[PDB]
Order: structure tokens, then C-alpha cells, then sequence
């Protein structure tokens, strides 16, 4: 069932060297695998994997004021240690953003989910983790599929329908335990 | 078993598109929805009461802004009360002049234009948008963008785009920190293509409108608005400060215009239950209220959502004839993929090619489509030949022309070699002799080398930051063996300072020369009038690679 | 004395009309003038004169909303780049509080006589606050 | 150094086309051409002394035939008069009635009428051809055919075709021969897909109207006409004879059309240095004099070339334009390839498509091309999805339907067993049980088992040369278990006996109703007007394969 | 004649009693049962002149003169045997005739089928054949 | 220069023979056909495809028209056997009749472009067996929906130059082939 569980609301965070992982308000609930069929599961698995083995901690929260997933990166970025943060929405849609950007602008971006493997995610997270300790990671290969958008759009319209009906006005970011 | 006949048509590729059933409780809709707004306006005392239904003690900032701006209200009242089906039979009337619809459509609500042209099928469309277009003269715009962000290739592509026929061209970033190479290396290659060609940098708006400010563009197109108050937000704006960036890209003498398309609502999850029409026109009426000249729309980026249900693509072409019958440049789309359908997305584009649009595509990809970082065009590179040929055979003038190999090459050769000089006086990261070879006779970034991304956006962004403005460019142009090219951009970036570009479906052709609704007025009155193709230009559309002389 | 569509372009017509915020004209921004730096960017800025005779010929060509926008970014023009870019930023939903907006607004009026634009800012303070677009209404 | 670009444009291909620059001497150029005649026309006594700059005295067979019979020549001088810029902008006018108009345009001569569509574009076309269509309701012809001549198949595709609504099936033969075999499997197969579907056989011409006496065609289209006097002749024709023939057809209650082409003259050696255009509009008012209620044309099967030149598909749409401004019915062609890029027919297509003609093509493929006999359609079998798709992306009619695999099986293999009972019945080579079957889940004859054609071809001689007619075929489904399809096709015979689809754009739907451009008249007068797609109809279109509903 | 309006088409539907075949048959004597016992056959299904006349004035009444006029010639046709009908179709094809074989026609058409109309219609090929050359012997 | 006028062709002095009747360019003004195969070589193989069948040929240049049929019905009126074969220089080809209508046929090659030298032979056999009054089994139909995409305009221009030579009231004339 639910590998993600509150543990109160998310706030500043109390060292430097930490990434956060801000995702959907139906990460891991009401939906659970992304555009592809990739479980949340594996994804957040890969995501810490990738932030860890860099020596940087990760820290997971779930964002309820808006289902955009540069809003919810920014949700993130606004508590992160570090500044930097990983916006997941359920579809699978990510975002590496920084403290200070403008909310529609970012550090690197994939907007294409459905091109997304589990080793693309573990990449975000470890060049996420690189830009916590202020390097400058190549950036994760651009990925871009011009049948991508025919293939997928509708379904990606309609999956965010149903993620953003979760969205909870003036409710502030919980911080999550994942299970094993 | 299996019929033969059914596994065959199982195996094409328009059945790998994405369709589905209509949704209208979440906007899954494209037009003519039971559950639209019945068009209406009340008036008291000068100000709207009552828009389309909605009482003024429910209006959200975009009826605010519509209400107070987007309508003229003198003869709203008039108009309200005219029967739908004649506006629609005298939007396609040839003999009822263009001059004569704007003071009526101007003075109609959101959901009483949509009323209107709903009631015409694309052929009547079609011939009211050769009618409403405000330039005489139609254009093209190309998208400029590769995989790697690569500079000196962007360049080169830029320059064929430009020779190629395109006006306008515009580019984007796979890594954002790469936006000023982008933008500056579509300038540069734009100019050595055709002097005069406007180029743009697509980003978020804040970055777009300082990058603007440096001098690294000449105008900007996707400043975004959206159809319902939630989206809107979501897209970081109000019609408000919309409406404020509009004003501060001409405070700064550059053109711009908005951006907008059906389905965006319903791709962002609010469609509050409407058609994407109906939506796409209170997008169209926050554009003219807010003063923009023009709009590229026609679902642009989300032609995956109208193109799922039915008469979308119909959809499609009535709000772009809804954008210039309301007098406004619009840049008609057709530069995103929805389908994996050859003949598909050419019904598609034919709805704006036949009759003639502004910018027939915001977009036709001057790349192959795996390089366009904007997901895909309706049309690439490697349909060039095909355009040309249909151009000849409907003796219809697409913006487009068919050219040597030989000029092209040189061309290119001479846009990555004049970026080349731009890097070297500027202190950028090197571009190589074997890069300029490589951009030459590229098809895409397949055929470049791989460049140092962590070195250039470095100093991509020391641009921003330093504050390193245009005239750079200019200078190390002029000091590196490019005199000409640097005379040509400094008189692009003249024309930033007269205003006249400013102007409604303003380009710049010929020498120097601006070209917009202003001084080359549409004044269609049926057959043998209006834009004819024919002489010099007829002559340049006729000549295509393979049309051998019988003897 | 006021521009109408007969003078359009300005360029061709009366390139004479277009001088810039330092007061230089079209043709002293050559190649020579830009590598001596005898003009700089600072000198290459469309004027609030120019713009007021663009909004002129617009509303000549029928099109009032575009010169009113027009007649905005002449006073805008008087607005340094860095606060074009504050006071855009701050109209963006859930960054200002309505006293911030109005501060704006004040400002824009009494230090850069853009009464339009003040008056613009001052309708959104309102709206804003009705509809919860205001710092912490998110 | 090759430019990696145009490598990739090369190999398109659209560059495997066939292209030519103009040359008028030999009549390559596709309209507007300086050599064509300036329009004129004089009357004495109530004759014409002079057509189109030309005096009595030099009058070609064309010349007289037209002179004599197709103008209208109480109006033929006030027209003259008139601003063909004018008369351009009424043609496009929503508001200038269909009604208005026809007076009027068979009152101009050939150049005249010529010079008029020449002044528009493809857009202004398009907006008068949805008025000048002559039925309200535009419909559908198919090609029904296959390399070996295969009975069994064409019976099985043609009730898919009838299916899917087409409303006319042409076949055609490899081996002439065959004819009686591909006629009746056509007729059968159609009746059972949907009773009234009309078949015909194009075959040469005293052969098909023999064919026809015997009963086993329901109308004929290839009946040829064309431009100039060398090239008529070539065609075994005259003015003359083909009109004795057109009666003829109507003689024995039989409807039928005319066919022609832009294009045909220069193919066949004597264009007389005339651009296509104003040749092909002596073709449309040489079926106009002759009495013919239609024309099949649009280029036709010379489509390769106006193509070739400047301005030809938009010539194409213009000799479709001045065939319904002269209230004739027009089959449309949209029937034969011309290219190998997807990009460019579809674009040749929709001229017709978009705004719909008496039958927005006249031969779309119903088998895959390589079976096709007309040497390939500009659509076939395989774009059926395609086409359904952009009926549907336009809120537009092109005719057809989407349909269940379910459906077009058990239609197709009903079609095949009824052609079984008619061979056995008429005592004609059998039709297997492996035959059926194979004709039922088949897409071309590649899916078919080789039949013996000595053997066929002797019996299919035999139905011409013993006069077998059609009520054999009658009593043999009825005596073979197949009294439902026995009396459709009786029906289909006993329309023969009214006169009723003898009339302008005649099809037949429903419950054996009749409905031409005399009691389906097109009223169009611009928005909200006219035929527009709605209500079942609309309905039916939409509900395309893979439409799956999004709410879950 | 007996006229015949628009309102009065299509005759199956208005009018069918008005439709009979050459032996006087109606369209009700078609029956599977009369085809399979040859109380009807291929003789008797053919369209009549009266019926194509009838047609020819509702084409009139359209406002299409020249198909009334196909129809008019049509009707005077049915009386001439299939056999006779591709002979005569055949001598009007380029270079099959003499004049005087298609003055001959013409005379056969009209003394013995009273087809007046064709007849009149032969005899003008016949002179236009001889000024453009389409006779036997001219290729 | 295989081809030699040997006087006006006349009436067959013997039933067993087929005559091909080629167009009046064919070996002349023209030398190939529309995909490049020389005259030579496909009036050699219709030929032995005749011979094979023990039937003769004889070849005619016909004048009064380059149409293939109206070609090939100047040569069935003359053949022995009432066969006759008619060849267009751009390759057309056509096996008639005496008796058929001048637009029928027997058997009918309406893609020049697609037909081989085998093809050529084929149809000199076919002939020569409809000559002994046999009923063989038509040459396979060439069927390609490209060929006139690809070829039409330039059939259009061969037979246009072809027609050229066309010249009314002239009679056939019988041709020696050369080697
Ligand atoms: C369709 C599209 C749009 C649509 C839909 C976005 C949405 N939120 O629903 C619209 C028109 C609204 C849009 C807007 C913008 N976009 Co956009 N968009 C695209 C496009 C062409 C295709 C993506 C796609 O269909 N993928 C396929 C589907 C199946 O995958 P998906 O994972 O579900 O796709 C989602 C993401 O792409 C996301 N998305 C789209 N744009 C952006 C931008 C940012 C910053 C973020 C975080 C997410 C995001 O929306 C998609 C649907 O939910 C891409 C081009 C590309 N290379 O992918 C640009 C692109 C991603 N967009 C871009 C930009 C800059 C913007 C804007 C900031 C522009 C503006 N004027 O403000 C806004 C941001 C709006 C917002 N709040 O999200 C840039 C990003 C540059 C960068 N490297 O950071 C790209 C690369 C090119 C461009 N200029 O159009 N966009
Ligand atoms: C284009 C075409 C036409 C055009 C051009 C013919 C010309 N003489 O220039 C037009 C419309 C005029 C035409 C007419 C007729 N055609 Co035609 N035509 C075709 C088609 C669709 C394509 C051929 C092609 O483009 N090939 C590609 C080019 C590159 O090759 P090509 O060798 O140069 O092609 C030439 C021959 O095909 C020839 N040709 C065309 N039709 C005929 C018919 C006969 C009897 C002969 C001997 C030659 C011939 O003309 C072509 C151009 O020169 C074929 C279908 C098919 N399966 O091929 C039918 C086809 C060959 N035609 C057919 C028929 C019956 C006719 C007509 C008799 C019809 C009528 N109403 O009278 C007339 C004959 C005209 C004449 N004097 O030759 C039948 C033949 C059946 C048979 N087995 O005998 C076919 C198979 C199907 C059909 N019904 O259209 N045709
Ligand atoms: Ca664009
Ligand atoms: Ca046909």
C-alpha cells in the first residue's frame, strides 16, 4: 500500500547538505505509477539513491497548494538546506530547481516523462546532490521525442486532471517517511 | 480469424494518435458545448453589468479585464442584438469589406463571436480568413533549436531558415543557462541569412523580457495568457501584469505579442467545464484588451487536446479566424506535432496555408524534428521540397521558395564562421574551424561535435549577469572580418528605436524596409483582388528542383 | 502636427521625428560611433516621443487599445530596467501585499509621472485583494 | 562536400515526381496559357457565326457540337458582356443563388467561362463549388478491382465498400475477357453491402453498352469525350457518335456520365497549343450539348499531367468548378496517383473534400493499389482510418463511415457465398468453399488461391456471346438460398424501368429511394445554410476506432 | 403529350401506375416468383417511351433543355433493337461510313422507327463528316 | 538501322503467321523504349517468342496513326492468322484481332515501363498460340501504382514526338529486320 507517510509539516531545513524531493499531492496515493507504468516507488527509490551516493541527504515532502510541478520544486526549494530541490508530479514530469530562480525557471528540466527511465531519475538526483555542494554537473542528456506529445498529451492532460483535484488551498508542504 | 483488411489498418500511423471521447465536465470539448455561456452584456451607467451570463459580482480577473478592456461597449449592446448567422454569412461575403466587420466584432462579447463563426463550416472560414488577415501580404515564421543547445549550429540553420523565405524565427533551451548563446547565435546567422529577419528566445518571462533588455532579441511572442483564473495563475500571471510586461517590451521599442491555443485549460487542469474555444476566445479578447497588436494561437503547443475530440482541428482554425477578425496579427500555429500521420497533419495545415495567415506557421521547424526543442513542428526540415511543391500546384504563395544547394551551403558556412568571429572577440568559449566545417554540411546535431556545455553556459550566463548587451556582438562582428554582417544587426537594432515595427503583423523585408498592416493594408474584395500571387514571385515559386524543360 | 497613418513609417517619412533618450539621432549610430563608444546602449533607447507619435497613428489606423498600450510604454520609458522588472514581478500572483502594490503605484506617479500605469497598478491592488492574488492567499 | 540536408531532402519522396516547365507549343501548361483563344461569340439568326474568336468556317467537329447544342444562346451575348470579375466574385457570392447563377454561366462560351474561374483562387473555388454542387448531399465512388481479375474478391470488397458507403463501385478488367465476371461480382457483392449501390464496368465502349443491354452493369461513367478533333478521333469517337451512344444508354433506362480529364490531349499527341484548362472546357460543354446529366473529371487518369506543371491541381479544381457551374454532376476523380508523397494528395484531395461534390472522388480505391486496375487511386483500402480521422479532426462529410471489423467480415463473406450460388446456379467454374473463406479475411489477391483464368474467361465469353442476362443471375440466388439478395438485385433492375435515377447526380439510398439534384436540391446561401453535417450523422463520424472514452 | 412537373418526380414514388414497360407490364408484375417461372423476362423489362418523355418534360421543367432533348432522342431509341442500335453507334464511330450508309441510316431511323429526332440528328453528322473528314477512307 | 521499307505490307500469303506492327518511329527517330530496352532487342524477342511456337512473323510500320491500337489493327486486317501485335517506340504493347473493336483486345500492356525483355517474348508466344487457335494463359498482369507518378509525363512527351511521324492515308509498309 502506501510507502509514504506524514510525519508533520515540512519546514526549514536544519543543515546544509540536503536535497529535497518535493512531489504531487497524489504521489504515491490516488496514483502510483507514472505516465509509462513506472511505480512511484521505484522512482523515489532512485531519486534518493542518486542524491545519497553523493553524500548528500534527501528529504521528501509533498506539495498541496498547486499541482504545477514548478510550484511544487518551488514549495521545495523555498525549505531545502541547500537551496535545491526535485519536483515530481504523479505523471512523471521532473524538475531540478534552486532557491532564487523564478518560479517558472529551474536548474534543469525534463518535459517529457513518458522518455523517463528509472536511470534518468537516479541521474536527476545525483546532479541535484552535485548542485547542493555548488558544482556544475554536466547536465543530464536532453532527451526529446517529437512523437511524444501525439502519443501522450492527452493521457498526460487527463492524468493531471485527476492529480490536481488533490490540491488543497493554503495547506503547507508535509514531510514524509518512506518505507523500504 | 483476423481479416487482413483490419490488421493492415491496425499497423498505420494515424491509429498510434491519441483520441477520445468528448469530456465536457473537464473541458474535453473542442466547440459548440451545451454548456457554454448563451452570449449577453448589460450595461449600466457605462460599466458591464453582466458578461455572457456572468454577473459582475462573479467576474474573475479575466472578465474584469475583458469587461473593462476588450470590448468596445458603445455598440456591444448593437452588436448583442444581431443575428449570429448573418455575422458569420458576412464574415465570408466577400463583398462586405474588412473595414466593415472590425467595428462590429470589436464590439461583440467572448461567447458572441465563438457564436458567430461556430456557425460556419472551414471552407467559409477559410474564405473570411483571407478577408480578416490584417497584412496583404502573408508570412512564415521557422523554429531554430537542436538537442545540444549548440550554438554554431543554430547559427547555420538560422541562416538557411532565413534564406529559405522565414520572417521570423525563434528559438529555445533544452538547459536554460544556455539562453543567451541561443538567442545570440539566432541573430547573428538570422541577419547573414536576410537581413531583417526577427528572431526571439522563448522563456520564462522574466529571463525573456532581460535578455530582451540586453539586446540579444528583436521581439517576443510567448508571452502567455490563459482562458480560466486558475490556469492563469499557474502560468504566473494575471491579465494585469500581462498586461504590464506588454507595455514594457514596446517601452523598450521591441515588438511583441501574445500567446495562447485551445486545450491549455484543459492540459493544466481547469477547463471549468468549457469548450476550448470558448476558452481561446476569452484568450484572444485579454490579447486585445491588454493592447498586444498580435496572437499566435490556433491550440499551438496543445494541439494534442482539440485534435483528440471532434472538430478540433476545425476548432483550430476558428480561433484563428476569430484572432483576425478581432484585427489582430495572428500567427496561425502549425509548428507543433499531433499526429503520426502524414496526411493528417497536412489537412491540418492546409486550413491556414489556403487562405493565408500573418505567420501561416508560428513555427514550421527549420530542423529536422528530432532537434526541435519544442517537441516537434507540424513540419520540419526535410518537408522543405514538399511545401515548395504544393505552393506550385495551388499557385499559392506558403512564404517559402526553393534554393540552390550551393547558396545554401554558402550561407551557412558564412553565419558559423561570422559566430565563430562573435565568440573569439568576446572571450566565449572557442568555436573550431572543424565546427564551422561540421554546421556547413549538417542536417542536425547528429552532425556536430560535441561542444563543452558546463564551459558555455558558464558563460552564457556571465552575459546576463555582467550585463554584456548587444553592441558586443555588434563590435566583435565588426572587428573580425564582418563588417557587413555587424552594419546589419546594428540596423536591426535600430528599428528598436523608430517604433514602427511596433505595428500590427510588422516584419521587415527588403532593405530595411517595415511591413506591416499598417502600410500594406489587406483590402480583399473577392477574385482578382486582395494578395495575388503572380510575376517575380509566382516566377520563384514556379522554379522547383526536378522540373526539367521538356524541350 | 500629430501622426496619422500618412506618416507611417516614421523611418521613411519623417526619420527626423525619431531621436533618442540622449537626444542622438538615427544616423549617429554608425559602425565608427558604436567601436569608440561615441553611443552606447544607454543611448540607443526609443524615446516617449516616438512612442506617443506610434499610439497616435495607431489610434488613426482605429486601433485605440494598442495605443493605449503604447501611451503606457511611453511612461514606462522613463522606468530604469531593474524596476520595469520589480514592478512587473510584483503584479505576478501571490508576490505582494495590497500596501505594496499601492506603493508601487505612488512611486510610479510621483517619481516617474507615469499617472496610466500608476492608475493600472492601483485597479489591480483592488482586484487582487477580491481575488486572492495577494502574498499569502496561495 | 555534400550538404548532410540535402541528402535527406533528396531521397524524399516527392523528388521521385514527375516535374516539367511549361511549354505551350505542346499544350504543358495547365491554364491560363497566352495561346488560348480570347473569348468571343457572335449570333446571326439565331445561329453562331463565330465561337471563341473562330468563324463558322474553321469549325472542328467540337466547334459545331458546342455551337449547335451547349449554349444557351438567348443569354450567350448579355453574359459576354459581363465583367468576368465579376461573374468570378457572384460564382464565390454566398449570397448570389445557385439558381441565379446557372442561367448564366451555360450562357458563356467555353473561353468565357474559363477565363472567369481563372480569375479565383483555390479558397474562393472551393467557397462556390459547396453552391454550385448540383445534389445537397455529396457522395462516394470506389474501385472495386484486382490484378487476376478474381471474382470471388471483388464480390467480397465491393460489399465492404458498400459498407463502409460508398455509393457507386467501377471494376474494370486485366484481360478484357473477364468482363462478365467482374461486372456481375460487382453487382452482387454491392447489393449485398447495401441494396442500391450502382455498379459499372469501364470497358471499351460498344463493349460496355452491350454489357449494359445484358443487364449486368447499373450505369456507365467512362463514356469518353475529348478536347480536340486528333485526339477524339484517336479515341474512336465524335462528337456525334458519343451523343448517339448517351441516348442510347437512356434508351434502355440505364444512367450514365461522361468522362473527360485535363491533360488527356497532350497525353494522347494533339493538345493544338491550348493550355489543359480551355481544352477540358470544351469536354464539359460537349457532354453539356450532348444531354449527359454528369462528367467524371478533374484530370481523371491523366492526372500525372497538369500535375507536372505550375497551377495544375488548382486547374483540376477549377475544371470541377465550371462542370457544376454548368449544372452538371460531377464525379470528381481524386481516383488515380500522381504522386509519392502523402503530404501532396492529401492536399489534392481536399479541394474536393472540403467543401464536397456530387462525389468527391471518383474511384477511391476500396482494395489496396496494387490492385488496383486503374493503375492506383489517389486513396486506397489502407487510408480508410486516415480518412475517417479527418472527417471527423473537420466536422466534414466526405461520405463514408468508420465500421466493425465484426461487421465487414460477415458482410464480406455473405457477398462471397451469394457469388458461390450464382456460379453454381449459372453453371459457371466453382467458387470453393476455400474461396470463400479466403475472400472473406482477405485484403488483396495476395491473400487469394490462383483460380484457372482459361477456364473463366471461356464461361464469362459465353454469358456475351449466348446473351445470358441478368435474370439469370435473379433466379440463381433465388434457387440458391439467397431470395433476399435475389430481390435486391431485382429492385436494382426495376430502377431501370422508372427513369428516375436517369436524372442529374441520381443515386439510390435507403429503402430503393431515388435522389438526385431534383428532389434533393442544393440551397446553399452561406453559414447555417445548405448540407451540414449534424445530428446521426455527425454522431456516426465521430465515433471513429480508438475514440476511447477519457472520464474511465 | 401528358406533361409532367418537378412535384410529379420521381415517378416511382408519385406516380408509379404512369410507369409501364414495352409489353405493357407493371412494376408489380416483377416478382421473384414471375422471373424463376418466365412469366416475366428481359423482354419485358424495358423502359418506355412514354416514361422517358415523361422524364424529358420533368428534365424541362428543371430547366435542363439539352438532357430533355437526350431523353426525347432516347424515347424514339427504344423502339430500335439492341443489334440495330450498336450497328448504328458503331457506323458514327470515325471512319466507318460513307455518307451515303449514314443517309441510309438515317432514312431507316425515320421510315421504319418514326425516330424523327435521330434521324435528323444522323443526317447532320453525315454532312459535318464529310467537311471534317471522318469517312471511311479519310485516315 | 535494323529496319528496311521492302514495299507497301499486304495481305497474308499464309495463316500461320502474326505480324508486328510497330509505331512510325519505332527503330527510327526513337531507338529505346521508355525505360531504356533498345527496339532491337524487343523486336527480337517477339519475334523468337513467335518462331518458338512455329508460327512466322512479319513486321509493318504503320503511318496513319501512332494510337497502339489503331497501330495494332492495321496489322491484324493484313496477318494471315488475323493476330496481329502492336508496339509503341515508347514500349506500349497490345496483342489484337481481326474482328475486335479497334479498342479491344486480347491481351493489353498498359505499362510500358514495366515490361521486360522476357515480357517482350512472352508476348510473341501468346500471340503465336492465339494465331494456332489456342486459348493460352495471359501474360501475368504488371500492375504498379507508381508508373505514372514516375512515368506519364514522359510517356506524354515520347508519344508526342512519335506522332509526329504519323501521315495520314499512307498504307503499312513491310520492314526487313536487320542481322
Ligand atoms: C506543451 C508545452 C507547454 C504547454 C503545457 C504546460 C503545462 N504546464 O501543462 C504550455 C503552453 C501551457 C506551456 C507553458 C510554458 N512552457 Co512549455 N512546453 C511545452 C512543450 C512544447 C511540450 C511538452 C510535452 O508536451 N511533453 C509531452 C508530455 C506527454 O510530457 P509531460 O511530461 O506530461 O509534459 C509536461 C511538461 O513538459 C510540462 N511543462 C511544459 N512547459 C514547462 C515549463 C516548465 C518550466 C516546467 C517546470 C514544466 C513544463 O507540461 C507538460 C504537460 O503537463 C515543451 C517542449 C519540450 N522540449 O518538451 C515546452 C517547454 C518545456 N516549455 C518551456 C517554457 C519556458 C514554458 C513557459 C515558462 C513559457 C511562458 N510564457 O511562461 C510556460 C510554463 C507554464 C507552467 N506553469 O508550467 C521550455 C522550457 C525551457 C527550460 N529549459 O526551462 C520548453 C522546453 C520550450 C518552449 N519554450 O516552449 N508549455
Ligand atoms: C491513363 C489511362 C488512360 C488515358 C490515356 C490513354 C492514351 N492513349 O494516352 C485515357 C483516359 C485517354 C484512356 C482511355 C482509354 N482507356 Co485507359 N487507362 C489508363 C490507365 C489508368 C493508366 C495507364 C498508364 O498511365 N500507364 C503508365 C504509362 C507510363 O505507361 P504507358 O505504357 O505509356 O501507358 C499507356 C497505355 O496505358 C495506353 N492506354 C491507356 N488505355 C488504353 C486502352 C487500350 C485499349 C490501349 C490499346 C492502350 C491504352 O495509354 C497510356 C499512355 O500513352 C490504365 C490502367 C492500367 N492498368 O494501366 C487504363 C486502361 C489501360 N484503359 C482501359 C480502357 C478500356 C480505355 C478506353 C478504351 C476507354 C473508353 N472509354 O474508350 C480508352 C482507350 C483510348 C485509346 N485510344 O487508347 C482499360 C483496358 C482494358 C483492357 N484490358 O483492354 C484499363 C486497364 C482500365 C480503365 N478502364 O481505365 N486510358
Ligand atoms: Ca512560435
Ligand atoms: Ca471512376
Amino acid at each position: 500500500d502506501g510507502f509514504l507517510t506524514e510525519v508533520g509539516e515540512a519546514r526549514q531545513g536544519t543543515q546544509q547538505d540536503e536535497v529535497i524531493i518535493a512531489v504531487g499531492p497524489a504521489f504515491g496515493l490516488a496514483q502510483t505509477v507514472n505516465i509509462v507504468g513506472i511505480p512511484h516507488k521505484s522512482i523515489l527509490r532512485e531519486v534518493i539513491a542518486g542524491i545519497e551516493e553523493e553524500g548528500i541527504k534527501a528529504r521528501v515532502i509533498r506539495c498541496f497548494k498547486s499541482s504545477d510541478v514548478a510550484f511544487v520544486a518551488v514549495e521545495g526549494n523555498r525549505l531545502s538546506g541547500s537551496g535545491i530541490s526535485i519536483g515530481i508530479q504523479s505523471k512523471g514530469t521532473t524538475v531540478i530547481h534552486q532557491q532564487g530562480l523564478p518560479p517558472l525557471s529551474n536548474l534543469e528540466l525534463f518535459p517529457q516523462a513518458p522518455l523517463l527511465t528509472l536511470e534518468t531519475y537516479r541521474q536527476i538526483g545525483k546532479n541535484a546532490a552535485r548542485y547542493a555542494k555548488r558544482e556544475s554537473p554536466q547536465p543530464v542528456p536532453t532527451l526529446n521525442d517529437q512523437m511524444a506529445r501525439p502519443k501522450y498529451q492527452a493521457k498526460s492532460a487527463i492524468l493531471h486532471i485527476k492529480e490536481t483535484k488533490y490540491v488543497v488551498t493554503g495547506k503547507n508542504p508535509q514531510e514524509l517517511r518512506v518505507a523500504l | 480469424m483476423r481479416s487482413k483488411r483490419f490488421e493492415a489498418l491496425a499497423k498505420r500511423p494515424v491509429n498510434q494518435d491519441g483520441f477520445v471521447k468528448e469530456w465536457i465536465e473537464e473541458g474535453f470539448i473542442a466547440m459548440e458545448s451545451p454548456n457554454d455561456p448563451k452570449p449577453s452584456i448589460k450595461i449600466v451607467n457605462g460599466a458591464v453589468t453582466e458578461l455572457d451570463g456572468k454577473p459582475v459580482s462573479d467576474f474573475d480577473l479575466i472578465d474584469h479585464f475583458i469587461a473593462r478592456y476588450g470590448i468596445n461597449l458603445n455598440r456591444a449592446e448593437e452588436v448583442m442584438a444581431m443575428d449570429s448567422v448573418k455575422l458569420a454569412n458576412m464574415l465570408c461575403d466577400p463583398n462586405v469589406k474588412r473595414s466593415e466587420i472590425v467595428p462590429l466584432t470589436t464590439a461583440m462579447t467572448p461567447a458572441k463571436i465563438v457564436e458567430v463563426v461556430s456557425h460556419m463550416n472551414v471552407v467559409e472560414m477559410m474564405m473570411a480568413m483571407q478577408k480578416m488577415r490584417a497584412r496583404r501580404t502573408p508570412s512564415q515564421q521557422a523554429h531554430v533549436t537542436n538537442v545540444k543547445d549548440n550554438p554554431v549550429q543554430i547559427a547555420a540553420d538560422a541562416a538557411e531558415g532565413a534564406w529559405r523565405g522565414f520572417d521570423e524565427q525563434e528559438t529555445t533551451v533544452a538547459v536554460a543557462r544556455y539562453a543567451p548563446f541561443n538567442a545570440i547565435a539566432l541573430l547573428v546567422g538570422s541577419q547573414v541569412g536576410r537581413p531583417g529577419v526577427l528572431t526571439q528566445c522563448s522563456l520564462e518571462e522574466a529571463t525573456e523580457l532581460k535578455l530582451g533588455m540586453l539586446g540579444h532579441t528583436c521581439y517576443a511572442e510567448t508571452i502567455s495568457v490563459y482562458g480560466t483564473e486558475p490556469v492563469f495563475t499557474d502560468g504566473d500571471d494575471t491579465p494585469w501584469s500581462k498586461g504590464f510586461l506588454a507595455s514594457s517590451y514596446a517601452s523598450r521599442g521591441l515588438k511583441m505579442r501574445f500567446t495562447s491555443g485551445s486545450g491549455s485549460e484543459v492540459q493544466m487542469g481547469y477547463a471549468e467545464g468549457k469548450s476550448m474555444l470558448y476558452l481561446e476566445a476569452r484568450c484572444i479578447y485579454i490579447t486585445k484588451a491588454a493592447g498586444v497588436q498580435g496572437l499566435q494561437n490556433g491550440s499551438v503547443s496543445c494541439i494534442g487536446v482539440p485534435s483528440a475530440v471532434p472538430s478540433g482541428i476545425r476548432a483550430v482554425l476558428a480561433e484563428n479566424l476569430i484572432c483576425s477578425s478581432l484585427d489582430l496579427e495572428c500567427a496561425s500555429s502549425n509548428d507543433q506535432t499531433f499526429t503520426h500521420s502524414d496526411m493528417r497533419r497536412t489537412a491540418r495545415l492546409l486550413m491556414q496555408f489556403l487562405p493565408g495567415t500573418d505567420f501561416i506557421s508560428s513555427g514550421y521547424s527549420a530542423v529536422p524534428n528530432y532537434d526541435n526543442m519544442f517537441a516537434g513542428s507540424n513540419e520540419d526540415a526535410e518537408d522543405f521540397d514538399d511545401y515548395n511543391v504544393i505552393q506550385r500546384d495551388l499557385k499559392v504563395d506558403g512564404g517559402l521558395r526553393p534554393v540552390r544547394e550551393e547558396d545554401v551551403i554558402a550561407i551557412r558556412n558564412k553565419a558559423a564562421r561570422a559566430l565563430q568571429a562573435v565568440f573569439a572577440g568576446m572571450g566565449l568559449p572557442p568555436i573550431t574551424d572543424e565546427e564551422v566545417e561540421a554546421a556547413t554540411y549538417a542536417h542536425g546535431s547528429k552532425d556536430m561535435p560535441e561542444r563543452n556545455i558546463v564551459e558555455d553556459i558558464k558563460f552564457a550566463q556571465e552575459i546576463i549577469n555582467k550585463n554584456r548587451n548587444g553592441l558586443e556582438v555588434v563590435k566583435a562582428l565588426a572587428q573580425g572580418g564582418f563588417t557587413d554582417v555587424a552594419q546589419d544587426m546594428l540596423n536591426i537594432q535600430k528599428a528598436k528605436l523608430t517604433g514602427d515595427y511596433l505595428h500590427t503583423s510588422a516584419i521587415i523585408v527588403g532593405d530595411g524596409q517595415v511591413l506591416s498592416a499598417v502600410n500594406d493594408v489587406n483590402d480583399y474584395a473577392g477574385p482578382a483582388t486582395g494578395y495575388r500571387l503572380q510575376g517575380e514571385r509566382w516566377e520563384e515559386i514556379k522554379n522547383i528542383p526536378g522540373a526539367l524543360d521538356p524541350n | 502636427r500629430s501622426a496619422r497613418v500618412s506618416d507611417y513609417p516614421l523611418a521613411n517619412k519623417h526619420p527626423e521625428w525619431v531621436k533618442t533618450a540622449t537626444n542622438k539621432t538615427l544616423d549617429d549610430f554608425t559602425l565608427e560611433n558604436v567601436l569608440s563608444n561615441k553611443v552606447t546602449a544607454q543611448d540607443m533607447r526609443i524615446t516617449p516621443e516616438t512612442l506617443r507619435l506610434q499610439a497616435s497613428i495607431a489610434k488613426d489606423a482605429g486601433r485605440d487599445r494598442l495605443a493605449m498600450n503604447f501611451e503606457r510604454a511611453a511612461e514606462l520609458t522613463a522606468v530604469p530596467d531593474d524596476r520595469i522588472l520589480e514592478i512587473y514581478n510584483a503584479l505576478r500572483p501571490y508576490r505582494s501585499t495590497k500596501e505594496e502594490l499601492l506603493a508601487i503605484a505612488d512611486d510610479l506617479e510621483s517619481r516617474y509621472q507615469a499617472k496610466i500605469c500608476a492608475a493600472f497598478v492601483r485597479e489591480a491592488a483592488t482586484l487582487y485583494v477580491e481575488r486572492k492574488k495577494l502574498k499569502g492567499d496561495d
